[PDB]
RNA sequence: UCCCGUGAACCAUCGAGUCUUUGAACGCAAGUUGCGCCCGAGGCCAUCCGGCCGAGGGCACGCCUGCCUGGGCGUCACGC
RNA sequence: CGCCCCACGAGGCGCCGUCAACGAGUCGGGUUGUUUGGGAAUGCAGCCCAAAUCGGGCGGUAGACUCCGUCCAAGGCUAAA
RNA sequence: GCGCGACCCCAGGUCAGGCGGGACUACCGCUGAGUUUAAGCAUAUAAAUAAGCGGAGGAGAAGAAACUUACAAGGAUUCCCCUAGUAACGGCGAGCGAACCGGGAGCAGCCCAGCUUGAGAAUCGGGCGGCUGUGCCGUCCGAAUUGUAGUCUGGAGAGGCG
């Protein structure tokens, strides 16, 4: 030896090789697009937002985040979001403001879903 | 199972006979019934008692002989009747005696 | 773990070992031990793979011949209880004691028993090396009770 | 048969050979943790006679306990009460150290069940016991009829509940006649029985 | 749609019907906030139909996987039998019937013979 | 506080909903005993204690 | 169409399923939806046949049996 | 009720006289503490001393001798009331 | 310049697995008071209780004499009646207080360790494979000779003859 301190030698370990999976079923995606966009909020405030800012205002799942919100607004509606803002309403539900790229028109999307 | 006539302890009750716990090894041997077989056929065995009197031994030996006299034993199987069994013709009237079948 | 096991031999050196335990560390010589182990290697027990065949090939003798033609094999005996029974019944011709048995009380009493039942005994070095003779991890005692007629002089 | 030899050699505990080997084992023990797994019994005969077997699932664990009595844990030796409960320093614990060691090993070793425990070595401050533990989820114990009785659920924490050899010793169950008639089924059971006011229906 | 006919479908068709039902649920929550009157009850039916079709998905899937692992291989924890923890930690009847050799002899010999008296 | 933790925000959300008059159609419902919401809470009188 | 039936029901009952965040609570903590690490169905382009986004799922503590990689002249036999 | 027929193994019974193996810091003793109805000490516990194999524990007054009655601890399982 | 074997101990998100917490009626172990009574109070009493700390089950605990008795003796455990408010214990004050015998309820006794296959670990676990699937069987590893299985448990037993 050279150093007067003894250290635990580098052993070799194996990664897990289970003989039977502790979970058989594949976990279903419970935050699918339909749980993650419950419904577009249609109060007069969001109504004015539709034309003045080209944004759709949704009530979204409380466990959703901006990444999943954009990914979901892309799969539904065949659109994409330039930006998304989220707040949690006092009533408990999360409300999301989805601002569209200017290629897409919020009035056309909101008429193809039916809000106005 | 069968129980022996024994004396009580204790000057107050020394003369008053009562049912004990089991026949001693001496008693089983002299009545011709093996140790391990006696509890099988309804005869208690008390390896802890001691026989200190012929008066006690023959008193219980008469009980062993009486029990073997009026004992019936079904065969372990249906047709095979081995030694120590009993004949079907008198097996067919067998009943369940109720109460004390040998009073003391 | 290393520290206590080194201090173990240090403390066993410092303290005054009593005669009963000091009879150990006085082992059979190197040449004599190797020469004896040559013979102990000659008289090894039966392996497991070598024990399957002895029972598998008597099949023809048991199913068809209805005869037992086998003879007595000569092997070294082992196990503390079996060897102590043999030594007390005087069917032991030689006893081999491992010097390094832990706990030592398993073999402390052997030398007096051997000596006063008048049995040749040696304390060789290495219970693992004894265990190899019989294919177990530790053996702690061996004994020869009989040798083939072609090796009596050299025994 | 060697176990008679080794048992008698452990009977002679003040001989020179045992003094030597027991002092050196005491030092080795004092240099290790309190609870340590050990591969094999140091007292094969004593372990066997208590139900140890060279079989998988029977483990041996060496337990250390301090000696001396139980000195009352009160904040400054102040015991608020009448003078007859006011002592501190000469009180004795009503469980023997063998039981204390079993009840240490039982708590630290949850998945195993305490079978027995036996003295191995002793000094001025610590007693060393070897506790035999049994792994009752292990098939080689499930398939041994002499030890299945320990796999039934009613034998959980025998050590913590007073059911082992030390348990019965300190419960005073070693005896049957007078001098031991109050301790059946237990001292508390007999106290309850003797205190129950039997008010018969037609009293 | 009914379950008697809903088990009797293929996996792809059953998930495709799941997807269509979920889109319908989306549009009914759409019209919940704006309109009312007559379509507001179909949401109950669509929700229960989601429940039916997912129950069929899961029941059929777990039945198939019970078949697959029920070659008496190692069975997974979500498939092993949960009864109670005591039940899982009891001994099997063979384990309980373990009795020693001397007792096996004492029951081959010296059984409990069957007797009466007054013979 | 304007800086409230999410736990407190989530648990003040519920005590919002917990404070509403009973639906009118509860009163006409058969074999009913509900006369009003006997668990209303006012912000100046009963502090939520958290 | 739920009505001489694959069948209503705030019905009964129970075997097939779901069972959010927690809590013995178990990745680390917690007036924090805080901070990590690993596997990975699936897709992208190819800075290679690699990398990026992942659906999900692991990662606690002591313990037993076994297996793997190891440490110490603790006991050695054999060797340079 | 039916087919399967029970041994050279084990058991029981009778005799013999040869062996006859039985649990250790455990019992047991002193002192302390607690507890008990247990009183020259009922159990338990700490510390010290510490065994026995023609022996050991009991026989409710400590003590030694003689005899007698009795049981075999320091490992384990066990419904029923 | 090493390859070996054993011991003892490491680290493994290794394979397979058991632990922890909850309920309080009843049950087991430890710990453990005082208000009160004694017309005060300090031993005693309250009480070997309440509180504290743990552990299980459908019951728990005990249980097959190192027993009681002094008899013509009986005979595991548990519970009820009687023993008995008795013997005893107690500033012999307040008070406290069992057991044997007997009658009933129910009754079942068992298995280990040690001397004992030594022509020969006859034993057990695990991986894999099969089938008839709470197990059985084959193969390969491991445990184990510091002793697994079998025989034995004092009432015996081991041997030998029938
Ligand atoms: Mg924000
Ligand atoms: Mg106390
Ligand atoms: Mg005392
Ligand atoms: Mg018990
Ligand atoms: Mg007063
Ligand atoms: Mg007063
Ligand atoms: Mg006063
Ligand atoms: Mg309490
Ligand atoms: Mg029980
Ligand atoms: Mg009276
Ligand atoms: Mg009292």
């Amino acid at each position: 030896r050279t150093s007067v301190t003894f250290h635990r030698p580098k052993t070799l370990s194996k990664a897990r090789d289970p003989k039977y999976p502790r979970i058989s079923t594949p976990g279903r995606n419970k935050l699918d697009q339909y749980q993650i966009l419950k419904y577009p909020l249609t109060t007069e405030s969001a109504m004015k937002k539709i034309e003045d800012n080209n944004t759709l205002v949704f009530i979204v799942d409380l466990k959703a985040d901006k990444k999943k919100i954009k990914a979901a607004v892309k799969k539904m509606y065949d659109i994409q979001a330039k930006k998304v803002n989220t707040l949690i309403r006092p009533d408990g539900k999360k409300k999301a403001y989805v601002k569209l790229t200017p290629d897409y028109d919020a009035l056309d999307v909101a008429n193809k879903i039916g809000i106005i | 199972p069968l129980r022996p006539i024994v004396q009580c302890q204790t000057r107050k009750y020394n003369m008053k006979a009562r049912a004990g716990r089991g026949f001693t090894l001496e008693e089983l041997k002299s009545a011709g019934i093996p140790k391990k077989l006696a509890p099988t056929i309804g005869i208690s065995v008390d390896h802890r008692r001691k026989n200190r009197s012929l008066e006690g031994m023959q008193s219980n030996i008469q009980r062993l002989k009486t029990y073997k006299a009026k004992l019936v034993i079904f065969p372990r199987r249906a047709r095979k009747v081995k030694a120590g069994d009993s004949t079907p013709e008198e097996l067919a009237n067998a009943t369940q005696v109720q109460g004390d079948y040998m009073p003391i | 773990v290393v520290r206590i096991q080194r201090q173990r031999r240090i403390l066993k050196q410092r303290l005054k070992v009593p005669p009963a335990l000091h009879q150990f560390t006085r082992t059979l010589d190197k040449n004599l031990a190797t020469n004896l182990f040559k013979m102990l290697l000659k008289y090894r027990p039966e392996d497991k793979a070598a024990k399957k065949e002895r029972l598998l090939k008597r099949a023809q003798a048991e199913a068809e011949g209805k005869t037992v033609e086998a003879k007595k094999p000569i092997v070294v005996k082992y196990g503390l209880n079996h060897v102590t029974y043999l030594i007390e019944q005087s069917k032991a011709q030689l006893v081999v004691i491992a010097h390094d048995v832990d706990p030592i009380e398993l073999v402390v009493w052997l030398p007096a028993l051997c000596r006063k039942m008048e049995v040749p005994y040696c304390i060789v070095k290495g219970k693992s090396r004894l265990g190899s003779i019989v294919h177990k991890k530790t053996a702690s005692v061996l004994c020869l009770t009989t040798v083939k007629n072609e090796d009596k002089l050299e025994f | 048969g060697a176990y008679k030899f080794v048992s008698e050699l452990w009977r002679r505990k003040q001989s020179d050979v045992m003094r030597f080997v027991q002092r050196v084992r005491c030092w080795e023990y004092r240099q290790q943790p309190a609870i340590v797994r050990i591969t094999r019994p140091t007292r094969p005969d004593r372990a066997r006679r208590l139900g140890f077997k060279a079989k998988q699932g029977y483990v041996v664990y060496r337990i250390r306990v301090r000696r001396g009595g139980r000195k009352r844990p009160v904040p400054k030796g102040i015991v608020y009460g009448k003078p007859k409960h006011q002592g501190i320093t000469q009180l004795k614990f009503q469980r023997n150290k063998r039981s204390v060691a079993e009840e240490r090993a039982g708590r630290r070793l949850g998945g195993l069940r305490v079978l027995n425990s036996y003295w191995v070595n002793e000094d001025s401050t610590y007693k060393y016991f070897e506790v035999i533990l049994v792994d009752v989820a292990h098939s080689a114990v499930r398939n041994d009829p002499r030890i299945n009785w320990l796999c039934k659920p009613v034998h959980k924490h025998r050590e913590l509940r007073g059911l082992t050899s030390a348990g019965k010793k300190f419960r005073g169950l070693r005896g049957k006649g007078h001098r031991h008639h109050k301790n059946r089924p237990s001292r508390r059971a007999t106290w309850k029985r003797n205190q129950t006011v039997s008010l018969r229906r037609y009293r | 749609v009914k379950a008697g006919e809903l088990w009797n479908k293929s996996k792809d068709d059953l998930t495709k019907q799941l997807a269509e039902l979920k889109t319908e649920l989306g549009q009914l929550r759409i019209q919940k906030v704006a309109s009312s009157g007559s379509k507001l009850n179909r949401i109950h039916d669509i929700r229960k139909s989601i429940a039916r079709v997912l129950t069929v998905i899961n029941a059929k899937q777990r039945a198939q996987l019970r078949l697959f692992y029920k070659n008496k291989k190692y069975a997974p924890l979500d498939l092993r039998a949960k009864q109670t923890r005591a039940i899982r930690r009891r001994l099997s009847p063979d384990e309980k019937s373990r009795v020693l050799e001397k007792t096996k002899k004492r029951t081959v010999h010296f059984p409990q013979r069957k007797f009466a008296i007054k013979a | 506080p304007s800086h409230k933790t999410f736990r407190i925000k989530q648990k003040l959300a519920k005590k919002q909903r917990q404070n509403r008059p009973i639906p009118y159609w509860i009163r006409m419902r058969t074999d009913n005993t509900i006369r009003y919401n006997a668990k209303r809470r006012h912000w100046r009188r009963t502090k939520l204690g958290f």
